[PDB]
DNA sequence: GACTAGATCAGAAGCAGTAGAGCATGCATAGTTTT
DNA sequence: AAAACTATGCATGCTCTACTGCTTCTGATCTAGTCGACC
């Protein structure tokens, strides 16, 4: 239930993609 | 090392 | 979870929804119709398949089925499509603003009531089998009805009646001069009222940027691969599926079109003997190969019989030590083997008993695994897999089995000899800081697929009539000038320590 | 590559003759060059076959002279392995009553391969012998032979039906091995092989064998540090080469038979279009949005071919076996002939291996092959070290499916004694062996070396239809079988657990 | 009596995934011709 | 006798077309109940 995707439900919200990011 | 009749 | 997802966004069209608090700044009825088109854009790429609705409340112009005064249904419950999107786009600009007031009407009086069952017999006229009814509400009138108290109750009591019938609410409160607050009359209408969802809000509510956020990848209901049986000998059967948690992603297959007028062509292939020029059947074709200058000829039907070995399923041979498995023995995808009742009843239970075992002894369940009828057997290894869930209990690594599939001697190629030439500690440490320095943390959604992403773009902006497509950033090109700036000198140091002087590795 | 065997047998009349409770010596050695023959034509390794017999009536080689080098015949001459070759030994290789000295038949057999052998690049020469020794032994050339022998360089193997027998039997071998010492020493020891261990190895046809193709590349960290590599392809789905053939069912040809393909509209007249007036296009939701392919091309993703960048390092933990994707695995080492980069190479390896990193990359083929993020991991041997490349998945490839958990589920719970059952069961069927003098796991099942089944039953069914052009295909073979199956005794161990499961858990087919 | 409503089963269509076939691009090597 | 140009076979990648399995929509049948009007 929590972070829920709100365009398709049954699936969770993907983040966006941040490719490498160095420490 | 198989060689001949076996390769 | 069976069904498709039904939504409806209800805009407000008060005269409060088209004031701008700032010059530099989006007027209320620009952000509803900018977050409907991009959850239209997302949904045409994820679920093509799912329903959705378009209305507006607060107009002067009717159109429904019951006929209510001041509520036009401008797109009824439908598959999304890039028509409605062009329709939705001429309301954009504060030209659009206008084209909107002389098509329809704004400033005029409403009731809640009426709009909730504008909705609810939206909702019915659907004949498909729905799993999700949603709504989203659009305003910036936390009161719509102070004066009257009567409407307010009727609008609660359609709220509860439209819950009661599985109906979902959300509020999407947008700007106000004053500020929104929840609690004076929407706290019974929302659904869910969260304990954080109480206070004054002076900005915006945070789901417009979820909104907001377009996606662009398609996703699958969960479906079985197949639903095997799992015989750990001739009189002791379990029922299992398979499903493929990873999955390859391709471009949607291209279709064939007539220049002419722009509709569907339909092909078909038939196979004529040269001299006759009739059709020929398959029964009138057999298959040739040619082997030591002879051709040996075979019908199909005893073609496809060579490839039958034995019957469709998975067929336990031991337990092996999961040491003498090698990481770089990957030949195909992994799959996922999860129990199954529906089929045999008991499974579930020896699978947690095999798969608690499998996890105490450290063994993989070695098997022959046969998917399909005529399909020659492969041999598999079922790792267990236990259940792992991150912080907020989200699962992220489910329990069963995984499948991996093991090579056969075919299935390797030999390497040319090569001597072995080893560096000394020198090297290995500068080597170490050179890769020290460019330490990052790695997960599997940390990269997206160019190809797809610039294909979806270009077909957006083909349907949508852009000026030019958006470029998409790609995230799997290496960042040059910051791995430059993060190593300095090291580089210099081990071409020093590693090369001649004169080597020249680009020639 | 090329190579060419000289098959020297012989049809005395001391094999027609044997103990009845086993096979005749001559039955054996048809059958290893009936199997030998079969290899060889289904495995298109262009190696030339040659068969001469020693013992038999007739007399026919290209040295005569007196009684010397007599009642021997050159059967077949070197060329290719065929099936006229199969039809020859079915039938027309045929017993004997004359006797032969051996010596004369590898004489013979030498002059054959020096004779034949010029024209033709057959960097290998192999000869081999099947007799049983019981005639006897003309010892007057044995310089001469041997000397001749290590200055063509041509390999000798003998086979015998023994690995009780008479001492003229045991003389012949005593001088045979004598023979094998001269041309190798120790060794030679260990080429003297009996014929029903040329059956048991000589059981299986050939497996598919391809040539992987060097990929030269330049590994880079960064834009001033590159590496130059080349990559191999390591493990594949392996096919078949040759891909069946659609041909008429009564003339037996390919060319009278033809593909055509029509295009028409979705109308009652159906009316036909050309190829030139279809364009393509795709769905965009409930319509169709026109993309003509040289706008596709105009308008598709471009990017520099043949690119091998490290995107960066992360932790070994962090890459899990179970997100590998792809169709292969890639083997990288250092330039052919390249000490500097072969040092490098090694550098990062052992970089990598003691800090437990691998390295993020993007990995493109060539121009047009799509660009791909994968893992290297390094592989260090004792005796060889590399890179192995694997694919990764990208972010639309994921797939989120929930599933119960088992392990605090009430319905689902097993009990002790069920627990107790499945690890008897596991312990039974244990396919690994731990031996404590050296404490090391042996492999009772190992089945990375079983050849595939799918090739085996293919070539035994094409060779069935070529000698029995009219008759049913056979079943499958019971080797096969037993090379699919685990040995004798992990089923016989696992009786008693399989029933203990089967009595405990209830099991209900609905 | 006439009529409709809800439950039940099977058949058929759409979609997903796999295997098999075909078509570009390279290049590895050898063969042949020229100097 | 040595070097340069060209031919052909095989490896590799990509794209397109059959065939099997899972999910969902539609039609046909039966069973249960409702409404009309009279006695």
């Amino acid at each position: 239930c929590p972070g829920e995707s709100l365009i398709n439900p049954g699936f969770k919200s993907k983040k966006p993609a941040g490719g490498v990011d160095f420490d | 090392k198989p060689r001949g009749l076996f390769s | 979870y069976s069904g498709r997802d039904s939504l409806i966004f209800l805009v407000d069209a008060s005269k409060a929804m088209f004031e701008s608090q700032s010059e530099d700044e989006l007027t209320p009825f620009d952000m509803s119709i900018q977050c409907i088109q991009s959850v239209y854009i997302s949904k045409i790429i994820s679920s093509d398949r799912d329903l959705l609705a378009v209305v507006f409340y607060g107009t002067e112009k009717d159109k429904n089925s019951v006929n209510f005064k001041n509520i036009y249904v401008l797109q009824e419950l439908d598959n999304p499509g890039a028509k409605r999107i062009l329709e939705l786009d001429q309301f954009k600009g504060q030209q659009g603003q206008k084209r909107f007031q002389d098509m329809m009407g704004h400033g005029s009086d409403y009731s809640l009531s009426e709009v909730l069952w504008v909705c609810a017999n939206l909702f019915s006229d659907v004949q498909f089998k729905m799993s999700h009814k949603r709504i989203m509400l659009f305003t910036n009138e936390d009161n719509p009805h102070g004066n009257d108290s009567a409407k307010a109750s009727r609008a609660r009591t359609k709220a509860g009646d439209l819950r009661d019938t599985g109906i979902f609410l959300d509020l999407m409160h947008l700007k106000k001069p004053g500020g929104f607050d929840i609690s004076l009359f929407y706290r019974d209408i929302i659904s869910i009222a969260e304990d954080e969802d109480l206070r004054v809000h002076f900005e915006e509510s945070s789901k417009l940027e979820d909104l907001l956020r377009k996606v662009r990848a398609k996703e699958t209901r969960k479906r079985a691969l197949s639903r095997l049986k799992l015989k750990l000998n001739k009189d002791i059967v379990i029922s299992v599926g398979i499903y493929n948690l990873v999955q390859k992603a391709l471009k949607p297959p291209p279709i064939k079109l007539y220049r002419e007028t722009n509709e569907p062509v339909k092909t078909k292939t038939r196979t004529f003997n040269t001299s006759t020029g009739g059709l020929l059947l398959p029964s009138d074709t057999k298959r040739s190969q040619i082997y030591g200058s002879r051709q040996i000829i075979l019908e199909k039907e005893e073609t496809e019989e060579l490839k039958r070995f034995d019957d469709p399923g998975l067929m336990l041979m031991g337990f092996k030590p999961l040491v003498l498995l090698k990481k770089h023995h990957y030949l195909r995808p992994s799959l996922f083997v999860y129990p199954e009742e529906s089929l045999v009843i008991g499974s579930s239970t020896l699978f947690s008993a095999l798969l608690i075992k499998c996890l105490e002894k450290e063994v993989a369940a070695l098997c022959r695994y046969t998917p399909r009828r005529n399909i020659p057997p492969y041999f598999v290894a079922l790792v267990p897999q236990e259940e792992e869930l991150d912080d907020q209990k989200i699962q992220v690594t489910p329990p069963g089995f995984q499948l991996v599939f093991l090579p056969f001697a075919d299935d390797k190629r030999k390497m040319p000899f090569t001597e072995k030439i080893m560096a000394t500690p020198e090297q290995v440490g500068k080597m170490k800081a050179i890769v020290e320095k460019l330490r990052f943390t790695y997960r599997s959604d940390s990269f997206e697929n160019p190809v797809l992403q610039q294909h979806f773009r270009n077909l957006e902006a083909l349907a949508l009539d852009l000026m030019e497509p958006e470029q998409a950033v790609d995230l799997t090109l290496p960042k040059v000038e910051a791995m430059n700036k993060r190593l300095g000198s090291l580089v210099d140091e081990f071409k020093e320590l590693v090369y001649p002087p004169d080597y020249n590795p680009e020639g | 590559n090329k190579a060419a065997v000289v098959l020297c047998m012989d049809v005395g009349f001391t094999m027609s003759n044997s103990i009845p409770g086993i096979e005749s010596p001559f039955e054996q050695a048809k059958k290893v060059i009936t199997m030998f023959v079969q290899r060889q034509v289904f495995a298109e390794n262009k190696d030339e076959i040659a068969l001469v017999l020693f013992g038999t009536d007739g007399t026919d080689n290209p040295l005569s002279g007196g009684d010397q080098y007599q009642n021997i015949t050159v059967h077949r001459h070197l060329m290719l392995p065929d099936f006229d070759l199969l039809e020859d030994i079915e039938s027309k290789i045929q017993p004997g009553s004359q006797q032969a000295d051996f010596l004369d038949a590898l004489i013979v057999s030498m002059d054959v391969i020096q004779h034949e052998t010029i024209g033709k690049k057959f960097e290998k020469r192999h000869i081999e012998i099947f007799t049983d020794l019981s005639s006897r032994f003309s010892k007057s050339q044995l310089d001469i032979i041997i000397h001749s022998l290590k200055k063509c360089d041509i390999s000798l193997q003998f086979f015998l039906p023994f690995s009780g027998i008479t001492e003229q039997q045991k003389e012949g071998l005593e001088i045979v091995k004598m023979v094998m010492i001269s041309l190798e020493g120790e060794d030679g020891l260990d080429e003297i092989y009996s014929f029903s261990e040329s059956l048991r190895k000589l059981c299986v046809f050939k497996k598919i064998e391809r040539h992987s193709i060097h990929w030269p590349c330049r590994l880079t960290i960064g834009s001033n540090l590159s590496i130059r590599i080349a990559a191999y392809k390591s493990i594949l789905q392996e096919r078949v080469k040759k891909t069946w053939t659609v041909v008429d069912a009564k003339t037996l040809k390919k060319e009278d038979i033809q593909k055509e393909t029509v295009y028409c509209l979705n109308d009652d007249d159906e009316t036909e279009v050309l190829k030139e007036d279809i364009i393509q296009g795709f769905r965009y939701g409930s319509d169709i949005v026109p993309f003509s392919k040289v706008d596709e091309e105009q308008m598709k993703y471009k990017s520099e071919g043949k690119c091998f960048s490290v995107l960066g390092f992360c932790k070994s933990s962090q890459v899990q076996r179970r997100f590998f994707m792809g169709n292969q695995v890639l083997k990288v080492f250092a330039a052919r002939d390249d000490e500097a980069a072969a040092v490098a190479l090694s550098s990062l390896i052992h970089a990598l291996d003691d800090l437990d990193m691998v390295a993020i990359v993007r990995y493109a083929y060539d121009k047009r092959a799509n660009p791909q993020v994968g893992v290297a991991f390094p592989h260090i041997k004792h005796n060889y070290e590399c890179l192995v490349y694997v694919q990764l998945p990208f972010m639309e490839d994921l797939r989120q499916y929930m599933f119960s958990s088992l392990k605090n589920s009430k319905k689902y719970a097993p009990t002790e004694a069920q627990l107790n059952a499945v690890d008897a069961l596991i312990d039974s069927m244990s396919l690994a062996k731990k031996d404590e003098k050296t404490d090391t796991l042996e492999d009772l099942f190992p089945t990375t070396k079983i050849p595939n089944p799918r090739f085996q039953r293919l070539f035994q069914c094409l060779l069935h239809r070529a000698l029995h052009p009219r008759e049913p295909l056979p079943p499958i073979q019971q080797h096969i079988w037993n090379m699919l199956n685990p040995p004798a005794e992990v089923t016989t161990k696992s009786q008693i657990p399989l029933s203990k499961i089967k009595t405990l858990f209830p099991l209900i087919e609905a």
